[PDB]
This record gives structure tokens, C-alpha cells and sequence, in this order.
């Protein structure tokens, strides 16, 4: 019911983030998608954000091509979370990623006039 | 103000079994928990940072999880290594932070009987107002014991004070020393104990 | 390890390790770790509410300090401070480093140096009885620190008289009593008294 | 690039099977999963199979927003795979892996011969 | 464990393998070259129906009952001298399954002109001052057996420590040839026996023979 | 006709290092392969079943893989137990089936010295009209090692047969037996009977002799 349940995170983690933080989908796909990790055909299944990121990627190649199949809404563009968590867990390590979201969901929700004087990277 | 609810106060496990706490948020802190481990004497040694991370070196068998206003720590494999007490803060914002109350994780092991000693007063101490008894019962498992003191007939509950170690990390067992404090003037404990057939017998002769 | 104040003097705690984000805690024995406050890599110093007031957290580039003023009686606890961990400053949710702690006591009574006696003896026992001091914690090691296999020191029970007296004893084998010395070195820091007893 | 290449499978076993044999979206989605298994929600992350699932229940779930998006009539099917996906991850779940791919597999052999070579029995 | 055939006569090598009241496997046949490997020959599928590898075609007919699974070859040539295995699927299956888990032991076929002739074994001992430090080494020699297959044991089977049986070799005669060692401390020499059974099967032969120093 | 090419033929692995077979097939079996693992006098073992199922207690550190017509048999921990032949079939109909060439998996070892016996003929066989001598060498590696005989004078010939064992389950180590058969009534003409084992762990061949009479 929750993508981000078992990796450690839950969608309100990612939420917390301004929606013009993340780059586009044709940003995280192509650069850092078929770049980096290019063995994700291979028959091996290696830590979840693999498999999940395959399941991802499918799921938006699924999306477009009904979508050009019609003729739009970018509402469904959640997979930009999606696709920028997993690689970031890959590239950058999970435990980084998440405490930087953590981080992150301390930096706003905390009043302004009391924030420390830097921001999480 | 945020306040943190932990909810295992005092806990049992076995080496090889598991345990379990729990951190209630009375808000949400958005994975923010982390859990600390203690050890009597020792300032807070971090376990797990965020929702699972195990930060350096920490067994495997310590497993964060949780989201929301709900977080757990996870004992897998208990070793006797574990008996100690655990705390989790979580922050809502860089202002509030609370700590929980505290877990005290004992582990359970095999009914053991102390082993007494009896310990007569100081040369030295018999100067200033010495009558100075300390009697001592070593490594037994059973927390709940009890002894009393007969200078000849019947002393007990005369001015008499016990003092507890905490669990041991190797045979996880306890430990205890008692001193009775009498003047100069002019000897013998009584250990009961859950793993004694037999209680007591050890004493000294003044003199001797 | 230990500083005594009587009641209603303010005194001050420092700590050290540069300047990034540093947090204290305060723990009353017997009792839990309580939240006090940070202070930032800017120097904002944010408290909990029933702190308020009642401790104040200061920096500067070398230092981090904490002042308790007007103390209570309640406030005799060992307090720590711990620095958050990398870049981090002030939002970040846990510090794995801790200093070691400073137990602090608000009385009325005066410092006393302990006094050590000796307790003298299948297996053996011996032990170092360390009776009436007041003001703070002592460590009584064994020969220097090289026994350190079957030695419990017991924590210290007050007594009526407002000292405090505790004892650490040890079970060797009693065939190398003929043999090995058996030193305790009781050391505490409040009076500076540190003895060295055999105990045969 | 392939969903099934590392569960032991590919796109083309799923393929020899007729299009009939399996279940529409609702049974399989409705019924099966969330009757069995019921609470996968666990912050656990067992045998990737279960994954695969969130991600494929999720993925069917953001398809059908865009498809009801729309409101000239009878869009296509053609764009479901999903019960193949479904019925794949969801049998290995209560049958195993094993035994659900070692089907594919000896099923993958009954077509591929002409038929009037094939055996009397039927793989199941 | 052998079967000798004379070229031309037709043999059938019947299987049961693990069989009890295994009526339908869909059984196939496999036969391997001595030092090669394998080659596979056909099967039968439930139903009696045979299909056959191309180069095999016509050389063998696999056969069946209700009690058993036969496979026949007619006009052996000297090519078809082999280890033949029958391998049953697992499960339901019947002729659509990949793989075979359960295996015969396998039948060696010889096809030759030359007859049966027994082995003759003789003792392989250590010399006097051989032993010296501690390990010694002692055996028997089986020479001069036309029919492949030889099994040997030692003290029945109750030393498996140090014991080497070698592959034989064929002498110019048409006749082969093995060693079987064992090593074994010397100071055990003047007690434990150290008997050698040599089993020929094709000519019934078995021998014991006690390899002792002298 | 469906044919599956079969890599490396012989390859060699350490003890806890990794060796990786791979099948091509002609035409494309929809994961059919089947991974199976056969020793000397022993029927095939079967490894895997289609892709990933290392069926009935398989040790995990066998991993098949690979789709369409490429197929992978991955051992990850090689032990000294895993010295063996493996083939692949894969099936592509109920009809046509084949067997790849065979992949020989070798253990790699420490270098280890052989220990030569000498064992002169025996008495009964003097009585026959033949005699053979048998030199041993026993446990050792890397199992090219050469024999030759003396009685006085290089015996070279042709008369001599060698026979080397299979690598070893335990210590993965060969053995050799050399049997010199040249001998006859003739064998006494002679006096000194000798083998110089020249192998890699030898630092300089060494000789096992008897004379004959003792």
C-alpha cells in the first residue's frame, strides 16, 4: 500500500520536499538511468532498488504509451519521487538518502525564525 | 512540547530469543526516531540513526523499524551482551526533543545460588568506632534474595544496608554486598535465596 | 568526574572535543536521560520547556557551556553533551558522540576524603571497603588495572551520617593467594585523596 | 528492460500461454491478492515476488486513474499485461517460485512440438 | 553391471531402475563412450510412443510394458560398445519435462568377437625395509579379464581409508588390467589382515586375496 | 536438429573460488536447460532444472542462469567435492533433444610431492610364465608427473602402461600406477629393478628400487 514502507521511508518522507526539487522523468530516465547500472538486465535481481526500479520504469513506459495512445496530466508524475529515491539509494547509499530525508523533514517543520543556519544535504 | 512514550518498561529475553520495544510519538516525526543503547556507568552508546540504519559497528540483530507516530526496535539474536537499558528520543523540529523512559533488557538464564563470604572488621577500622561487617554473595542469577544478620541469637534488621551490582555481560548474574555498621561494642548471615536448598550457614568468631 | 555546589550558587559545565551543533542531557541516578537543549553552528540556544530558565547554554570557538543558575537540590544528576555527527548542525536526530559526563551534587555538606580498609580473607574473596565520603563518585581499580577478571564494585549506599560508603571485592583462586600482591587504588577526584591497600 | 529475466522467467513463457488461462485484472487483483497474504504492508521486504507486487498493484492502480481520467467508448485492452505479471508473482507467492516457473517451462515444451507428437498428458 | 554381445546379435537391456509400481514416467535412454560423454538416444512417452535422435534413428527401438521399460539394439556394431543409463521423469511430467532426477546405475555393453576369460589376481606386497618411517603400501594386481567391468573391494568393504583402484588398462592381448592399493601405518602390518575382493561379474569370478609382507 | 555448443571443456578453480560454465544452444529452448553433474563410475547428478531450481538438496552455491538460447551454470564456493564433469541438455521439443560436449571442473591445490612404492612380482605369478612390476605414486599434484624404468639400463620401450585415478574428494590429490609387464621367465637375467619419478613437487627425481632376491 506504501512504496516506501520497507526501504525505511514513507511517502510524507518525500513530501516534505518541494515538487521542483526533483528533476524530470527524462532526467532521471536516460542520464543516471541507462548511464549508471546498465547490467539492470541482468537475470540477477541484486539489492530491492533493482527490482523496484525496474517494476518503476516499466510502469512509466506503461503510462506513455496509452497516454500517446490517446492523443497531458503530469498529476501521475510521482514516479520522479520514485525513480529519484531508488537510484539515489543506489548511487548515494540508502542510509545517506534516507537521513538526508529525514534531515530534510527536520529542516521544514521547524519555524523559520528558529532554523539553524544551514540546510541538509 | 513533544514527549516520547516507551512502552516495554522492564523486559525478558533469552540468549537466542528475541525482544521488542516500542517508541510512541505523541507526534509525528517523520522517521526522526533513533535509538540509543546504555550500559550502567557509560554515557549512551548510539544504535540505529533514522528509521533502520545501524551506524558502524552494531550487531546486525539490532533492527530498527516504524514510520509515523510508531517505532520499534528489534532484538533478533539476544545475546548476554545485550542486558542493559535502551532509550529512543525522535526529534518534531530542531526545538522539542524528548527522551523515552527507558528500557531495562535482563536476560534470562539458568537458576544460580550465591556463593557467601563472611569478611570480619578492619585492624585498622577497629580504631574509630570500626564493627564494620560486610557480607557477600557472589554471582547468582535470581535477582529476589534476601539475608539477615545474628551477632548471637538475633540482629536482624539492626542497621544494615545491601547494595546490587547490575546483570554481568558474561554469565549474566547478579551480585550483592551488605555492610552492617555497629559501634564498637560487642556474627553471622543468613543467605535465602530461590536456587538455596539450604539457606545460610556461614559465620566468624571475634578473636579468631 | 564529579563538582559540588550548595544550593543556589550557579556553576558552570564545559565541553569540548571544534564548533558544530552541540546538545546536553541531563541523567539523576537511578533515573533516565532527560532532554535539555542544543545550541546551533550560529549560536541559537533552544531549550525544553521545563528547562526553561532554570540552565542556560552558552559557545564559544573552542567551547560549548552549559551554567545552571540558582541550582536546586533537584538538580544533582550527571549531565552529558554530545556533538552532532558530520555537518549535520542543529536538525540532525541523533549524536553518536558523547562526552564522557560530569556528576554534579547540590548539598550542604562538606568534602570528605575516604577511607579505605581493608577486607581480608575451593575459592577465594577479598575486597577494598571504602567508607564516609561525601561529596562524589570514587573508582577503585586492582593491581593497577591488570585484574580486571572477577571484580565487582558495588554501587555506594548512603548512610544516615550523609556519607557514603561502598565496597569492591574480588574472587581469585585461593592457591595464587600465596603468591600474587592484590592492590586496590581507590582515586577520588573531589578531595584528590588516591590510596593503594594490600589486602592479605 | 524484462520483469521476469530474474525471477528465471522472460516475456515470451509467459506468452506461450493462452490469453484466456488467465484470470481478468479484478479476480486477480480483487480476490488472490489482499484475501491471501493479507497484510504485506509490513515494513519488511521478503522474497522479491512481494516487491514486484506492490509496485505491479500500484502500477495497475495509477493506470486505471488515467483510463476513468478520460470521463468515443470501448478502450483497449491490449495495454494489459498486468495479469500475467499478477498471476506470475501471486502464484509463486502460494505455490513457490519453483513450482509456478518449473510450469512455465514444461508448458513451454507442450507448444513447440507439432501436435500430433505431443503426449497424452498435459502440464499443470 | 555388463553385458557382452558378439557383433551382429541383437540385445535387449531391460529397466526398472528405483521401480516399484512406476507405471508412467515417459522413460528415456542414454548411452556414453568410455572417457566421453553423454549422448542421448530417445524416449517413450506414456502412451508406447518412441521418439528417437536422428543418429540413432533405426539403430535402437525403445520398448515398454506395464512393468517394465526396454530398449533394444540390433546389430551392434563395435561403435555401439558403451555405458548405457534409463532416466525416468519426476513427477506427473510424461514426455514434456526438461530434466530427469532419478537414474539407473547404467549397464556397460561390450560388442566384441573375444571371449569371456576370469581375472587372475596376485599380491602386491612392500619390501622388507620399504616401510621404513611409518606409512606402508600393499595391494592387488587383477590381470588378464576380457569383460570390462571389475569391482574391487577391500576387507569387505570396512577400509575405505587409503584405498586406490585404478582405472585398467588394455593389454596388446585384448586382455585388461588394474591395480587396487591401500596405505596404510606399517606399525599395523603384523595384525590387521588387508583382504582384497575382487568381483568379476561377467564370468561369475570372485577371489579374497590377503596381501601380507615378506 | 538442435545441437548446444558446450564451453571451457577442462577449467580449474581454487578451493572457495568461483568457476562458470556456460551452454549456447542452436535455438532457443525457453529455459529447458537442465544442469547436471556426473563423477567417474557414478550416474549424472542432477544439478538444476530449468533456469534456478537446484532441486532435492542441492548445494545453494550452484546457480544456473540465462534465458532464450544463453544459459549459465555458476559455481560461487568451490569446494574440493565439486571435482567433476557437468553437461547441459536443454530440450527443445518432446522430439529433438542433445547434450552439450561437457565442462571438466578441476580443483586447484597446493603443489604436493608423491610417495613412490616399488612392489616387486609376485611369487604365484612367476609360476604363469609372466612378470609384472608395479611402481605407485601416491597422492600428488599437479598430476604430471613421469615414470621410467630401469633394470640397469633405461627401459623405455613401450612396455610399461600407466594409469592415473581421478582428483580426489578430499584432499584433491591424483594417483598413478605404472605397470612394467615387460618382464617374462627373462625377469631374472637381471638383478636391480627401479622407477625415477620426475614431478613438479620433487625437487629431484627420485628413485624407488629392489634388487631381486630380497
Amino acid at each position: 500500500i506504501d512504496p516506501y514502507k520497507e526501504f525505511g521511508a514513507t511517502v510524507e518522507l518525500l513530501s516534505f520536499l518541494p515538487s521542483d526539487f526533483f528533476p524530470s522523468v527524462r532526467d532521471l530516465l536516460d542520464t543516471a538511468a541507462a548511464l549508471y547500472r546498465d547490467a539492470l538486465e541482468s537475470p540477477e535481481h541484486a539489492s530491492p532498488h533493482h527490482t523496484a526500479l525496474r517494476q518503476a520504469i516499466l510502469c512509466w513506459g506503461d503510462l506513455m504509451t496509452l497516454a500517446t495512445w490517446v492523443g497531458n496530466t503530469n498529476v501521475g508524475l510521482k514516479f520522479r519521487q520514485l525513480l529519484w529515491f531508488h537510484i539515489s539509494a543506489l548511487t548515494f547509499g540508502r542510509e545517506t538518502v534516507l537521513e538526508y530525508l529525514v534531515s530534510f523533514g527536520v529542516w521544514i517543520r521547524t519555524p523559520p525564525a528558529y532554523r539553524p543556519p544551514n540546510a541538509p544535504i | 512540547e513533544l514527549v516520547m512514550t516507551q512502552t516495554p518498561s522492564s523486559t525478558s529475553a533469552a540468549v537466542g530469543g528475541t525482544v521488542t520495544i516500542n517508541c510512541q510519538a505523541s507526534q509525528s516525526i517523520g522517521n526522526a526516531l533513533a535509538w540509543y543503547q546504555q550500559k550502567p556507568g557509560q554515557p549512551p552508546k548510539l544504535l540505529i540513526s533514522a528509521g533502520s540504519n545501524l551506524a558502524s559497528g552494531v550487531p546486525s540483530r539490532f533492527r530498527g523499524s516504524g514510520s509515523g507516530t510508531e517505532y520499534t526496535l528489534t532484538i533478533s539474536d539476544v545475546q548476554r551482551e545485550d542486558a542493559a537499558t535502551y532509550y529512543c528520543l525522535g526529534t518534531y523540529s530542531a526545538i522539542d526533543r524528548a527522551f523515552g523512559a527507558g528500557t531495562n533488557v535482563e536476560i534470562e538464564r539458568t537458576v544460580a545460588a550465591p556463593s557467601v563470604f563472611i569478611f570480619p572488621p578492619s585492624d585498622e577500622q577497629l580504631k574509630s568506632g570500626t564493627a564494620s561487617v560486610v557480607c557477600l554473595l557472589n554471582n547468582f542469577y535470581p535477582r529476589e534474595a534476601k539475608v539477615q544478620w545474628k551477632v548471637d541469637n538475633a540482629l536482624q534488621s539492626g542497621n544494615s544496608q545491601e547494595s546490587v551490582t547490575e546483570q554481568d555481560s558474561k554469565d549474566s548474574t547478579y551480585s550483592l554486598s551488605s555492610t552492617l555498621t555497629l559501634s564498637k561494642a560487642d556474627y553471622a548471615c543468613e543467605v535465602t535465596h530461590q536456587g538455596l536448598s539450604s539457606p545460610v550457614t556461614k559465620s566468624f568468631n571475634r578473636g579468631e | 568526574e564529579g563538582r559540588l555546589v550548595t544550593p543556589g550558587t550557579p556553576l558552570t559545565l564545559t565541553c569540548t572535543g571544534s564548533t558544530y551543533a552541540m546538545i546536553w542531557v541531563r541523567q539523576a541516578p537511578g533515573q533516565g536521560v532527560e532532554y535539555i537543549g542544543i545550541i546551533n553552528t550560529g549560536g541559537s540556544a533552544s531549550y525544553a520547556s521545563w528547562a526553561k530558565g532554570r540552565f542556560t547554554i552558552s559557545r564559544t570557538s573552542t567551547t560549548v557551556d552549559l551554567k545552571i543558575t540558582s541550582p536546586t537540590t533537584e538538580d544533582t544528576a550527571t549531565y552529558f553533551c554530545a556533538r552532532t555527527r558530520g555537518v549535520n548542525d542543529a536538525y540532525e536526530h541523533a549524536f553518536d558522540p558523547w562526552g564522557p559526563g560530569t556528576l554534579v551534587t547540590v548539598s550542604s555538606a562538606s568534602t570528605k576524603g575516604p577511607s579505605v580498609f581493608p577486607l581480608a580473607p575451593g575459592t577465594a574473596a577479598l575486597g577494598c571497603l571504602v567508607k564516609d565520603y561525601f561529596p562524589e563518585p570514587v573508582t577503585v581499580s586492582w593491581n593497577s588495572g591488570a585484574l580486571t577478571s572477577g571484580v565487582h564494585t558495588f554501587p555506594a549506599v548512603l548512610q544516615s551520617s550523609g556519607l557514603y560508603s561502598l565496597s569492591s571485592v574480588v574472587t581469585v583462586p585461593s592457591s595464587s593467594l600465596g603468591t600474587q600482591t592484590y592492590i586496590c587504588n581507590v582515586n577520588h577526584k573531589p578531595s584528590n585523596t588516591k590510596v593503594d591497600k594490600k589486602v592479605e
